């Protein structure tokens, strides 16, 4: 969870998303509210099909202290499920996304017993 | 988390089968997917423990239908108007990581868990 990944898939091309990936960087610290203590990073770009790409991110967090880290996968995708957000996400192009944490039972257990 | 299928067999076309796999353990999602010979695996059909959303991809859309009975720890997918290209083995499978979309809950690269399939035959 601490290596806060999280990926998406675009309904573009993958030449169309390296071609911009500058602005579709922006974009995603736009959606998380554009303050300079976060930073959106690129872990990896894949094709996945003629019009589906792949986009894994992390965001990096500034501490008043100076220090940083990464935002937990987890804390992450939690933000980007909110219902605003979404459909923020979804005017970039994003149809879908996933964390790589395998959640506890406990964890489910709670999701399930609060959905929202 | 483990998972144990049933149901299969050997169906004229037209007909129906219901499958069913027994789960012991809590997920995040649960799905069927199935894999003809030499082919890769594919998803069709998935649902949310979250929220009940259900995913399938078109080729089988009102045909297939997945479904579950928490009281029985069981989920179940019914097949109806069956083709022989709908011939494969059968796995349930389940995982426990968070997604949103069609194309996570239907991805066979997403799941960890997997059952050890049923066999399913179309033909006249």
């Amino acid at each position: 969870d601490e290596d806060g990944l999280i990926s998406l898939i675009f309904n573009k091309k993958e030449s169309d998303i390296r071609g911009q990936q500058q602005q579709l960087v922006e974009s995603l610290h736009k959606v998380l509210g554009g303050h300079q203590t976060l930073t959106v990073n690129v872990e990896g770009v894949k094709t996945k099909a003629d019009n589906q790409t792949e986009v894994i991110i992390y965001v990096v967090e500034r501490s008043p202290n100076g220090t940083s880290r990464r935002v937990g996968a987890s804390a992450l995708f939690s933000y980007f499920e909110q219902a605003h957000i979404k459909a923020n996400m979804q005017s970039l192009g994003v149809t879908g996304a996933m964390a790589q944490t395998e959640l506890s039972p406990v964890q489910i257990k709670q999701l399930i017993q609060n959905p929202l | 988390v483990q998972l144990q299928e049933s149901g299969g067999g050997l169906v004229q076309p037209g007909g129906s089968l219901r499958l069913s796999c027994v789960v012991s353990g809590d997920y995040y999602a649960i799905g069927w997917f199935r894999q003809a010979p030499g082919k890769e695996r594919e998803g069709v059909a998935a649902i949310s423990s979250r929220d009940g959303s259900t995913y399938y991809p078109d080729a089988v859309k009102g045909r297939f239908t997945i479904s579950r009975d928490n009281a029985k720890n069981t989920v179940y997918l019914q097949m109806n108007s069956l083709k022989p290209e709908d011939t494969a083995v059968y796995y349930c499978a389940a995982d426990r990581r968070q997604r949103w979309g069609p194309y996570y809950y239907l991805s066979a690269l997403e799941y960890v868990y997997w059952g050890q399939g049923t066999q399913v035959t179309v033909s006249s």
